[PDB]
């Protein structure tokens, strides 16, 4: 039992943190591919 | 071409070195004054940071 | 009788332990060269490896007393190997001289950690998060432990090179008196006595770096 | 140098001060040591004839003890 | 392995009844250097090499010792 | 005098005045504990 | 006899390989896994992951977050969302975003993005020490 | 016991006190470890094209 | 100043070269032999060399000594020949790494 | 006398009581041992509890040798 699960998160969302550090420490030389290669777009209805 | 003829002679002291096997760490030093060791900064031993060590 | 390897040694009245006890260091030639001999070489390379598995844990203040401690990890263990070899007196084996490394090492460490960070270094007597209906014995146990750790090296140290050295003696009489006895029997306690020395080496090394290891963490502790 | 000498008078041409002893100590160590240690591509041996001599100049001083655990009588 | 008696061959032999003469001559002439005290002229590195030789056979006088007792580690009584 | 001082003191004195003070006071607390047991014998 | 097979969501690393060992920052510590490891699934913390080849050569890859799993057929299947080689990152970067994700923490109350900035505070600190 | 023989303790904490703290520390402090070789391929004080 | 490429051609790691020549012209080739069992068999016969349990622990300690002479002495010997001929050839990466350097401005 | 022997046996009962720090040592190092194979990058922490852990281990053996001495030579 993590923290953030007694927190009330899940680990799609500890996923999409840590993807998110680690496109963002990523050099400006692929910074711009990678994020383009894991932008959502989809949208809640 | 004052600054050319400056780093001509330079460039002149460093084709003339002292094959290493017989250089002293003094000579050493002085043909890269870079790897002299900063006696201030670190005035006990080793004078370098132990991560670089 | 059987204690003949540690009566402090003399020959022709004089006390030949000092000779003993200088001679280590003079197996570390030095050199200003730049490319040298094997043995410096590697010698080098040693300290080098030593210096950086050492040291690297302190702070600024601590890594001053780098040239002391890889010193320490030094002198010890040559003293120790130099034990190893025949008839030879081992200087660690008495508790004189280790007490005379234990104490002054330990002392000032304990003196700089009281004479500045004063206030820390009397709360390292009490840990952080402990309840209140527990906290005088705390304290007390804290003291006694501080108050003895150069004891604790000092015999730790020599007793252990002690019986190293007695209990390899030991086996080596049991050999003489097996020698006019079962010959497979002689030759097995011949080879437990082979073992036994491989082990005196590794505890020769071990005894020397955790010797240092702690005084270091000392270091550590009052920085 | 001895090995060349025959003469007693050379004996009191040395020098038996402090700093002679000193310096013929420090002679002997630095030949010994650049014959057999301070040379590349060399061998154990300029140390393990060390370990020899001491050694030996240990059971010097062990034999007074040593002397009492002697097999036979005479 | 058997080198070692082919070295012993030559100089590990009985001494020929032949070759005494030489021995005693050089006997006198080491005499004889002893009596003239001419030594003196013999530099300390063959002086040495003579005494050693000289150690040489003293310890084949004590190897005889041992043998003829026939005790290798002091006297057996 | 020369050439002691001059390859033994001069290397040492900033060791020997700042780094190691503290030692030296441990120093004369372990002579001090030393001569109270050959003292007491 | 390992049947290794390391993916990310657009790149395929290997498939089907035979390596020796691969260690994982498994979420409930690090681990490795040899040939007939004991059958486990796991998800992992943003660390390195270092695939030993038979040969003897290791690749050091940088995982985000994924999932391992290892089954009783020496079948190792290890998915990882973001998964860079360590050459395409940098130091300063990641020290400066631990300094602002530190910032934000010390500086926010609630539980819940609290949590959040935690959890990018570790990503950032396995990043930092897993790079150097 | 012959390590509480309290008579010839100097003999042992002497030399020691001598060897641990002079002479291992000198034979230590002649060993230097210069830093590596960094020759700089870029290094040029180049004034801006005069104009 | 640099380094002579030998040591000095001891033998058995105990005894130099030095003393078997110097033996040589008088009693040839096993002078020296005749003369150290001659010598060993003097110091254990009259009671010099005493046997107890010294004797074992060193006879232990030696064949250690040799064994690991023999197992581990190649490669702590090429060991730091690679280390120093690794120093060498990055000081000569740095020796006209520089002169390269100047050579462009 | 009656009294120096009940000495000497007091000394080597209260000298038993060393296995507990023996013993304590032992799982101390066991658990670090454990728990850096778990969470290597924590080794620096972790070792610090070590120490203390012994620290304290180490701490209860010394009480047993304190009665050790205090019988031998203090009475």
């Amino acid at each position: 039992v993590a923290y953030w699960r007694q927190a009330g998160l899940s680990y799609i969302r500890y996923s999409q943190i840590c993807a998110k550090a680690v496109r963002d420490a990523l050099k400006t030389e692929f910074k711009a591919n990678a994020e383009k290669t894991s932008g959502s777009n989809v949208k809640i209805v | 071409k004052a600054r050319i003829v400056e780093y001509e002679k330079e460039m002149e002291k460093m084709k003339n070195l002292i094959p290493f096997d017989q250089m002293t760490i003094e000579d050493l030093n002085e043909a890269f004054p870079e790897t002299k060791l900063d006696k201030k900064k670190y005035p006990y031993w080793p004078h370098q940071p132990i991560e670089n060590l | 009788n059987l204690f003949a390897s540690f009566i402090a040694p003399t020959i022709l009245g004089l006390p030949a332990a000092v000779l003993i006890i200088l001679f280590p260091p003079l197996l570390i030639p030095t050199s200003k060269y730049l490319i040298n001999n094997r043995l410096i070489t590697t010698q080098q390379w040693l300290i080098k490896l030593t210096s950086k598995q050492m040291m690297t844990m302190h702070n600024t203040k601590g890594r001053t007393w780098s040239l002391m401690l890889v010193s320490l990890i030094i002198f010890i263990a040559t003293t120790n190997l130099l034990g190893l070899l025949p008839h030879s007196f081992t200087p660690t084996t008495q508790l004189s001289m280790n007490l005379a490394m234990a104490i002054p090492l330990w002392a000032g460490t304990v003196i700089m950690g009281f004479r500045s960070k004063i206030k820390n270094a009397l709360a390292h007597f009490l840990p952080q998060g402990t309840p209140t209906p527990l906290i005088p014995m705390l304290v007390i146990i804290e003291t006694i432990s501080l108050l003895i750790q150069p004891m604790a090296l000092a015999v730790r140290l020599t007793a252990n090179i002690t019986a190293g050295h007695l209990l390899m003696h030991l086996i080596g009489s049991a050999t003489l008196a097996m020698s006019t006895i079962n010959l497979p029997s002689t030759l097995i306690i011949f080879t437990i006595l082979i073992l036994l020395t491989i082990l005196e080496i590794a505890v020769a090394l071990i005894q020397a770096y955790v010797f240092t290891l702690l005084v270091s963490l000392y270091l550590h502790d009052n920085t | 140098e001895v090995k060349l000498g025959e003469l007693p008078s050379w004996i009191l041409m040395r020098d038996f001060s402090p700093s002679g002893i000193f310096g013929a100590f420090q002679r002997g160590y630095y030949r010994y040591y650049n014959k057999y240690i301070n040379v590349k591509k060399g061998s154990i041996s300029g140390i393990t004839m060390v370990l020899a001599c001491y050694v030996l100049f240990s059971y010097s001083f062990s034999y007074k003890h040593l002397k009492h655990e002697r097999l036979r009588k005479y | 392995l058997a080198t070692f008696w082919y070295y012993a061959k030559v100089e590990l032999v009985p001494p020929t009844p032949a070759e005494i003469p030489r021995a005693i001559q050089s006997l006198k002439k080491i005499v004889n250097s002893a009596q003239t005290g001419s030594f003196k002229q013999l530099t300390v590195k063959e002086a040495v090499l003579n005494g050693l030789v000289a150690t040489e056979v003293l310890m084949w006088f004590y190897v005889g010792e041992i043998i003829g007792k026939r005790g290798i580690i002091g006297y057996d009584v | 005098l020369q050439s002691i001082i001059k390859n033994i003191w001069i290397p040492m004195k900033p060791y020997y005045t700042k780094v190691y003070q503290e030692i030296w006071i441990g120093m004369g607390l372990m002579g001090f504990i030393v001569y109270k047991i050959r003292a007491a014998d | 006899q390992m049947s290794f097979t390391f993916a990310s969501p657009t790149q395929v690393f290997f498939n089907g390989a035979n390596v020796r060992q691969v260690d994982v920052p498994t979420l409930t510590g690090a681990f490795g896994i040899l040939a007939a490891h004991v059958p486990t699934l796991q998800v992992l913390r943003p660390g390195l992951v270092v695939v030993h080849a038979e040969d003897g050569t290791t690749s050091k890859y940088f995982v985000s977050s994924g999932s391992i799993a290892v089954n009783a057929d020496s079948s190792v299947q290890l998915l990882a969302e973001e998964a860079v080689t360590l050459d395409m990152l940098d130091l300063g970067a990641a020290k400066a975003n631990l300094e602002k994700a530190q910032a934000e923490l010390v500086g926010t109350a609630d539980e819940a993005t609290r949590a959040e900035i935690q959890i990018r505070i570790e990503a950032n600190e396995a990043l930092v020490k897993a790079l150097e | 016991m012959p390590q509480l023989n309290t008579t010839v303790w100097p003999t042992m904490i002497t030399p020691m006190l001598l060897t641990l703290f002079l002479i291992t520390q000198l034979k230590m402090l002649n060993t230097n470890y210069h830093l590596p070789p960094s020759p700089k391929p870029m290094k040029m004080k180049n004034y801006n094209k005069p104009w | 100043p640099p380094l002579p490429e030998y040591g000095g051609k001891v033998r058995y790691g105990l005894i130099p070269e030095e003393f078997f020549q110097f033996l040589y012209p008088k009693t040839g080739v096993t002078g020296p032999y005749v003369l150290g069992t001659g010598l060993i068999l003097y110091a254990l016969s009259k009671e010099i060399y005493v046997i107890s349990a010294e004797t074992f622990t060193a006879l232990s300690v030696l064949g250690v000594m040799v064994y690991g002479i023999k197992k581990y002495g190649p490669f702590v010997a090429d060991f730091a020949d690679k280390l120093n001929e690794q120093k060498l050839a990055q000081l000569e990466e740095a020796k006209q790494a520089s002169i390269q350097h100047i050579q462009n401005a | 006398d009656i009294d120096t022997a009940a000495k000497f046996i007091g000394a080597g009962a209260a000298t038993v009581g060393v296995a507990g720090s023996g013993a304590g040592i032992g799982t101390v190092f066991g658990s670090l041992i454990i728990g850096y194979a778990r969470n290597p990058s924590l080794k620096q922490q972790l070792f610090s509890y070590a120490i203390l852990g012994f620290a304290l281990s180490e701490a209860m053996g010394l009480f047993c040798l304190m009665v050790a001495f205090l019988i031998l030579f203090a009475m």
